[PDB]
RNA sequence: CCUCCUAAAGAGUAACGGAGGAGUACGAAGGUGCGCUCAGAACGGUCGGAAAUCGUUCAUAGAGUAUAAAGGCAAAAGCG
RNA sequence: UUACGACCAGGGCUACACACGUGCUACAAUGGUAGGUACAGAGGGCAGCUACACAGCGAUGUGAUGCGAAUCUCAAAAAGCCUAUCGUAGUCCGGAUUGGAGUCUGCAACUCGACUCCAUGAAGUAGGAAUCGCUAGUAAUCGCGGAUCAGAAUGCCGCGGUGAAU
């Protein structure tokens, strides 16, 4: 996981994009690359736009997904 | 059985004020207690209807008696009149007994139990209820068991509607919800 | 009732000892043991429970 | 016995028949041990009840099978509803 | 040899006419006294489901009647 | 040859109806667990190893000391021996898989790290046809180092312990 003393991790790019998205109060779905996030209790509500690789796959973020990393929603590989 | 003497002294008064009823005749009383157990896998080995008989001779202190099929079904492999359940009745004295040991004794002893189904009333103020391992009841011990075995606790009311069999239930005590 | 077709029907002294409360309900158990009650001396069987006993994270790190 | 709702073993070890508990383990079962005051190496057998009663107590801390079970499938459940990879992975 | 139809509302009535059965069974599946009521559907209930056993409510019979069919069957001729 | 060359972010090389090749851990009593009590070699250490003290169940964290090392350290060797217990059970065997909570390294541990703790406790009770290595300090078994390496060995390369049968 991580270590607690060292603290969340957010990436500063996409930290910017929700100080200007929770604020403004925008339903815009804000389209980012970096996976390696973890969702904050801070943007619950909006909706991100996490690359897979391929595409932009959709992720509305929730109550219950804080926590987790923004990559953990958007799978990679297709099985079948 | 302490259970009759409370209900003809205050469970039924009490019950009457609850649910408001301008006649004591019409307060629901339970008729009828009956422990079924089937058993049909029977008729193959007939050593598991033994063990069921004698389980629920010790669970219901009452000798029980052995029910056949009113049908023959292949699916089952099961022909007509083969023994493959057991029944026992309880009335009166008999049954307030064992409700009253039911609802203190064995129905904490259930394994993972946060209550019981207030939905499970057939429509008529009669209750069922399963009890998935017959071990619950302290009659029945440890060392010597053939198995594991289940049974249908069936409460017959003289209830007609269920709001009135759910409050005669609960006016004894039953763990609800 | 028929009569001896029926197993052994006996009062039983069963007792919750996590609250100490006692319930008289006659029963098959054949208890080793007997303890005395107000009455008489009735098989005493210990009950371990009995109807009397039985009953953001991001934030925070 | 019967602790936790559960027919633990009588002639075994303390320390090993509460181990039958699901949600007790060894570690588990020596940390009750040490606060009822009860040898390890007792019999379940030969324990008197106070004592059996003292140790439901104890246990009755922990999260035992019953609720642990329930908690443990809702934990699951969280994943699997979620549909992130980890729930994508347990449903299958 | 038996049952239905042909067969024309008494009986009977033919065809290489249209459809099916019999050449047994049972010392109880006979006699009597006593007692009982089925099939299905819905609801509730451990394994247990479409369907086993249990409880409830509807239910002149939609069952059963050793067997083919017809006619009968509650005083049951059905079931102990 | 404004691309089959070049730069960056994310992903993949880690997917699994399956099959095979090399292994590791087991299926236990010639053993598991809990206490004591011994006996090595070789190699590494400033791109670091850390005495000791405290805190923590632990991984580890803080302070601090010695050492470019025959000086200080990794580091305690384990198998072994004594006592107790388990008493043949899918178990006090086995430790996969899963749930939860953490520690480090690193910009960053979701894909996709290694360890720690608690809980769970899967198959597995000796393995068909077939087939492999080994002739003595060998096989078998037991631990310990190093290269690569920020982190990441059950592989590779070495070291010693016990030690056969034919």
């Amino acid at each position: 996981p991580r270590s607690l003393k060292k603290g969340p991790f957010i990436d500063a790019h996409l930290f910017a994009k929700v100080e200007n998205a929770l604020e403004t109060n925008s339903r815009k779905p804000i389209k980012t690359w970096s996976r390696r996030s973890m969702i904050l209790p801070q943007m619950v509500g909006l909706t991100l736009s996490v690359h897979n690789g391929r595409t932009h796959v959709p992720v509305i973020v929730s109550e219950q997904m804080v926590g987790h990393k923004l990559g953990e929603f958007a799978p990679t590989r297709t099985y079948r | 059985a302490r259970l009759k003497a409370l209900y003809n002294n205050e469970l039924k008064q009490k019950i009457k004020e609850e649910l408001g009823l301008d006649n004591v005749m019409q307060v629901p009383k339970i008729t009828k207690i009956t422990l079924n157990m089937g058993v049909g896998g029977a008729s193959q080995d007939k050593k598991l209807l033994e063990g069921a008989v004698a389980d629920m001779t010790a669970i219901a202190g009452q000798k029980p008696v052995v029910t056949k099929a009113r049908k023959s079904i292949a699916g089952f492999k099961i022909r007509e009149e083969w023994p493959i359940g057991c029944k026992v009745t309880l009335r009166g004295e008999q049954m307030y007994e064992f409700l009253d040991r039911l609802i203190a004794v064995a129905i904490p002893r259930v394994r993972d139990f946060r209550g019981f189904s207030p939905k499970a009333f057939d429509g008529r103020g009669n209750y069922s209820l399963g009890i998935k391992e017959q071990i619950v009841f302290p009659e029945v011990d440890f060392d010597k068991i053939d198995r594991i075995r289940g049974m249908d606790v069936t409460i017959t009311t003289s209830a007609a509607t269920d709001d009135e069999g759910r409050a005669l239930l609960k006016a004894f005590g039953f763990p609800f919800k | 009732m028929r009569k001896d077709i029926h197993p052994d029907y006996h009062d039983v002294l069963f007792h919750d000892t996590n609250a100490d409360v006692f319930f008289l309900t006659r029963s098959t158990v054949k208890t080793k043991t007997t303890r005395e009650y107000e009455g008489s001396e009735y098989p005493y069987y210990p009950l371990d429970i009995s109807s009397a006993s039985h009953p953001a994270s991001f934030n925070k790190r | 016995a019967r602790i936790a709702g559960v027919n633990i073993p009588d002639n075994k070890h303390a320390v090993i028949s509460l181990t039958y508990i699901f949600g007790v383990g060894r570690t588990t079962a020596q940390k009750i041990l040490e606060a009822v005051g009860i040898a390890p190496t007792t019999k379940v057998s030969q324990l008197d009840d106070i004592q059996l009663d003292a140790i439901r107590a104890q246990v009755a801390n922990y999260m035992t099978e019953g609720d642990l079970r329930r908690e443990v499938s809702m934990n699951i459940k969280r994943l699997v509803d979620l549909g992130c990879y980890r729930g994508i992975r347990h449903r299958r």
